[PDB]
RNA sequence: AAAAUG
RNA sequence: CGCGGGGUGGAGCAGCCUGGUAGCUCGUCGGGCUCAUAACCCGAAGGUCGUCGGUUCAAAUCCGGCCCCCGCAACCA
RNA sequence: ACGACCAGGGCUACACACGUGCUACAAUGGCGCAUACAAAGAGAAGCGACCUCGCGAGAGCAAGCGGACCUCAUAAAGUGCGUCGUAGUCCGGAUUGGAGUCUGCAACUCGACUCCAUGAAGUCGGAAUCGCUAGUAAUCGUGGAUCAGAAUGCCACGGUG
RNA sequence: GUACGGCCGCAAGGUUAAAACUCAAAUGAAUUGACGGGGGCCCGCACAAGCGGUGGAGCAUGUGGUUUAAUUCGAUGCAACGCGAAGAACCUUACCUGGUCUUGACAUCCACGGAAGUUUUCAGAGAUGAGAAUGUGCCUUCGGGAACCGUGAGACAGGUG
RNA sequence: ACCCGCAGAAGAAGCACCGGCUAACUCCGUGCCAGCAGCCACGGUAAUACGGAGGGUGCAAGCGUUAAUCGGAAUUACUG
């Protein structure tokens, strides 16, 4: 992808990286079943309020050596093709051209 | 400065007249590579 | 958001500003102001009544087009204090004489609208496709499309009366009338021929394609199908038949010659045995003759018109839609648009404005 | 266009890994980012010096990157600081201390990187292409290849159109999987556009 | 038996 | 203006003769076939029945007015 | 500025035309109640026995497993009974609404899923066309990969055959 | 091999025989091809023989077409149409309607003032913009550099154009 | 006519062409537009062919051009 776009999701696990604990406390109480309503409703709004490029979902995983978030793969976390170069180099330990 | 109208006495539209003579013709690439493509001789010559 | 309009708006009457001459035109009204001023004028009646309006019509322009340039600066200041002192009512006064501002624009691009005989009438335009074969209708059908998709984009009831689709994929011929509010203002100006260049479809070895597509626009005129002449304009004589019929035939002025006075066009008949029958059967013919005459030098003047227009030429070859290289050309608008996707899809505002100019 | 990437289909057979490393999935992907980036900081330092190949290594979170060059004299240098200089690199890099090791390629056209790259050179200091490919070609029959195939493709002597052109010399066995078929590609960032420099060369049937 | 055209 | 015959989906034809209930071929649209188009195969839509009155339970169908077209007649002199 | 940052809309439009997948039209079936066979996977900002509560999806509670050990997951067709008696059916489940559960900043355009209802078309499909030579087609299930979240797709594993 | 004229012809026409204009070829043989609704050979689920589809229905999805402010863009017989998007809620994302930043969103080169980080208060759809409390790492004849922000100038960026 | 004296490069160079033929090639608008051309057609967004600039080539007070005539035409062949 773009430059741009990569700068986006560095941008966006640096806030993840900064923020987790602090999201992470206020996801636990809104789970728990034995907390005050009056604090559940404060943490909500805190969350509502606190960044969107801090969450994990606007994490789109993109590929680490181009920038491709389409055909990602958590094993090599690269574009399909850009993998499948690197594994005809060589380059990917493990990764045979096989037959089953 | 005139074009000699392929047409001639253009009573109607002049306009579609004109786009159906020889001035807007169906112009066709002569590309190199594919179909329609060989060249005897090139712009340059062989060497 | 408000003051950067007013700037776009500035910048927009400045381009209008060149081509109607504001160098030119004030220098041609000291001119007439020199020699009006002065009591000794109406000698001459039939050069100064020319002048007189025409002084006053150019006063208009030059004098309000420097009333705009003192007006936004004006308004500007007066939003600007409100603003910073946290004033509520200057803000809305602010808005309001920008508004008037727009209106006299619109005037101005009006009067470029205002242009013609022909304008506010109901519009049709006729898409004809090339010598292409395949390549042409293809491209007639496109265009078809774009003017479509404009229609819709601006307001018009749009109204497909004639369409004659290819003989493979696309269109031969389509006829599309367009009815609203200086319907044939926009469109007037869209006509011509139009070069279309593309990678063909059609073409099994994919070769580029030199395309062309006429877009033949023009107004719907009122019907006037005969005007009623009256007695003063003809001129009725009877005379004898000829031929055989003893003593009957003869002694009777039952044929009539009718003759149009001003113009010279004759219509005789000897046929019924009544005269009065004939006389009105003649009438009936001389009126049918004189809508022929009326015909005739209509469609001369057409003719005449548009051997004009041929002489033109590669002039009518307006637009240049180089879809091979995404940006498109036309003649007289100077500058080239790199979204062919939003041109195709209606959106010619940057080619009718500089057509028209 | 249309093959298999010989290097590939081999890397179990009769290629040695370029990769020699164990990671867990939790582990194996920024590994792996690492060790790309290492290789292409290697590719940016020494395209000057003639270098081919890497294989890399890392037991004990301690890695060995192993370097597979033509000429030792400009690649370590006169002195071993320079080495050390370009390890302290590569251990920013990757995160943990590293260490590394050269090997010294045994008759340098023989393997196939090293002459690609030398083409690739060749065509950017405007040279005959065509003359080019032939002398190499016939450099690497003269050094006992037992097979050579050299390919470039497209925009060859500034020509409006794509030129595809290709020598080929003994015996090139791409199908043979115990075959010794030394595969490389260079593509050459010429002034008139990409030609993509592709050779085979075929060393020994095992 | 059938296959006109690009 | 006289006598006669018509005006029916986009084209041409019935159906009107004797009241109820709209068919035929071509096209039009949609699919299919084929690399495509044409042909062919399949499916579908389309009508205040020239217009307006009237009688009739009800009118394309009957009758009259009006309009358009066609034909015949338009004579002895 | 054809550059970038944000917010929402969208890319899910909808008179339609097509392609490609799925469920169908039934009693070789539908459902209810007992019961049998796996294979191959995937996992420590993870899977999550046991016990408890929930119709239930799921919660709490509290072991174990960097994982042939702990799990996700009971394979489903099949078999063993019961029914209904060819109906627009106890077929098919669409759609449209209601009551809830997770996930995530957040399901309104815009996720599934737990449930209650609802019961559209369709009773084997015109012309035309398509795949497959044996574990093959046909058909029943089980994974996975991209996934906070979300497959009828795709990659694969197995059952009948 | 035609005009006109002649000669011949009952006629059909025949015979003699041009010119203007026009084109850069017109051919002939053979050669490699391709093609043949030529011939011979063989082969593929190509037909046949069979098994199920699709096409008819609903549902999923993708396209086109129309539409929308925008319906990102590409893919177009097979070999495009559950395709690239192995996963469009936000992001993605490219797109539109708004709000914003101009050495830029991302780099590198500086010159310097300031170590980063740590904590919070309001406004806004948010981008972000100020304010208030807490702070000061390795050697240093210790000007300082290594790290991290601010500032202005240019190089140049950058672009899923 | 020619010859003697004087100063100073002083006052006497340029057109045609550069795709191949046909000796000589690169860059900037340009973009099947404008234009080129003896012929085979250059020009369709990288023109060694257009047009200009720079670099040439060959002539030379010229040089092209069309024309005319012969050649090359062994394309009327007695030679052949
Ligand atoms: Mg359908
Ligand atoms: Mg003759
Ligand atoms: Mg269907
Ligand atoms: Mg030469
Ligand atoms: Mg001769």
């Amino acid at each position: 992808a773009k430059q741009s776009m990569k700068a986006r999701e560095v941008k966006r696990v640096a806030l993840a990286d900064k923020y987790f604990a602090k999201r992470a406390e206020l996801k636990a109480i809104i789970s728990d079943v034995n907390a005050s309503d009056e604090d559940r409703w404060n943490a909500v709004l805190k969350l509502q309020t606190l960044p969107r490029d801090s969450s994990p979902s606007r994490q789109r995983n993109r590929c680490r050596q181009t920038g491709r978030p389409h055909g990602f793969l958590r094993k090599f976390g690269l574009s399909r093709i850009k993998v499948r170069e690197a594994a005809m180099r060589g380059e990917i330990p493990g990764l045979k051209k096989a037959s089953w | 400065s005139r074009y000699q109208h392929t047409k001639g006495q253009i009573k109607d539209n002049a306009i579609e007249a004109l786009l159906h003579d020889p001035l807007f013709r169906q112009r066709v690439e002569k590309n190199k590579k594919g179909k329609g493509s060989y060249m005897r001789k090139g712009k340059h010559g062989n060497r | 958001p408000v003051n950067n309009r007013i700037q776009d708006l500035t910048e927009r009457s400045d381009v209008l500003r060149g081509y109607l001459d504001y160098d030119a035109k004030k220098e041609r009204l000291e001119e007439v102001n020199a020699e009006l001023e002065q009591p000794d004028v109406w000698n001459e009646p039939e050069r100064a009544q020319a002048l007189g309006k025409e002084r006053s019509s150019l006063e208009a322009v030059v004098d309000t087009l420097d009333q705009m340039k003192q007006g936004l600066e004006d308004v500007s200041g007066l939003l600007e204090l409100a603003v910073e002192a946290d004033d509520e009512e200057t803000f809305n006064e602010a808005v309001a004489e920008l508004d008037a501002l727009e209106e006299k624009l619109a005037q101005l691009e009006f009067r470029r609208m205002f242009s013609g005989e022909y304008d506010s009438a109901d519009c049709y335009l006729d898409i004809q496709a090339g010598s292409g074969g395949t390549e042409a209708q293809d491209w007639a059908s496109m265009l078809e499309r774009m003017y479509l998709r404009w229609a819709e984009s601006r307001g018009f009831k749009t109204e497909i009366i004639e369409e004659s689709e290819g003989e493979v994929a696309g269109i031969k011929s389509v006829t599309i009338k367009i009815s609203g509010d200086y319907a044939y203002g926009w469109l007037r100006t869209e006509t011509g021929v139009h070069r279309l260049v593309r990678k063909s479809p059609f073409d099994s070895g994919g070769r580029r394609h030199t395309s062309f597509s006429s877009a033949f626009v023009y107004p719907e005129v009122d019907d006037d199908i005969d005007i009623e002449i009256n007695p003063a304009d003809l001129r009725i004589d009877v005379y004898r038949t000829s031929g055989a019929g003893g003593q009957h035939v003869n002694r009777t002025e039952s044929a009539v010659r009718i003759t149009h006075i001003p113009t010279g066009i004759v219509t005789q008949c000897q046929n019924d045995r009544s005269q009065h029958k004939n006389k009105d059967q003649a009438m009936k013919q001389m009126k049918a003759k004189l809508y022929e005459l009326e015909m005739q030098k209509k469609n001369a003047e057409k003719q005449a018109m548009e051997d004009n227009k041929s002489d033109i030429g590669w002039g009518s070859q307006i637009r240049s839609y180089v879809l091979d290289d995404s940006r498109i050309k036309d003649l007289r608008t100077g500058v080239e648009t790199r979204n062919t996707q939003a041109v195709l899809d209606g959106s010619l505002d940057q080619f009718i404005e500089a057509s028209l100019k | 266009g249309q093959k298999v990437h010989p290097n590939g289909i081999r890397l179990g057979i009769v290629k040695p890994w370029n990769s020699t490393w164990f990671a867990n999935t939790k582990e194996f992907a920024d590994n792996l980012d690492s060790d790309f980036k290492v290789r292409q900081y290697l590719t940016k330092e020494l395209a000057k010096a003639s270098v081919s190949r890497i294989v890399i290594e890392r037991p004990a979170k301690s890695i060995r990157v192993t370097i597979h060059t033509a000429r030792p004299g400009i690649v370590i240098g006169k002195k071993g600081e320079d080495v050390e200089k370009l390890r302290k690199v590569v251990a920013d890099i990757a995160g943990v201390p590293a260490q590394i090791n050269i090997a010294e390629v045994r008759k340098p056209e023989l393997d196939a990187k090293l002459v690609a790259d030398s083409i690739t050179s060749q065509l950017e200091r405007r040279v005959m292409f065509r003359r080019a490919m032939k002398r190499a070609v016939q450099n690497a029959m003269r050094l006992g290849a037992k097979g050579i195939k050299v390919e470039v493709s497209g925009r060859l002597g500034g020509a409006e159109i794509a030129r595809t052109e290709w020598y080929r010399e003994g015996r090139v066995p791409l199908h043979t999987l115990r075959a010794d078929i030394d595969y490389n590609t260079s593509e050459a960032h010429t002034t008139y556009g990409v030609i993509g420099v592709k050779v085979w060369i075929f060393k020994g049937e095992i």
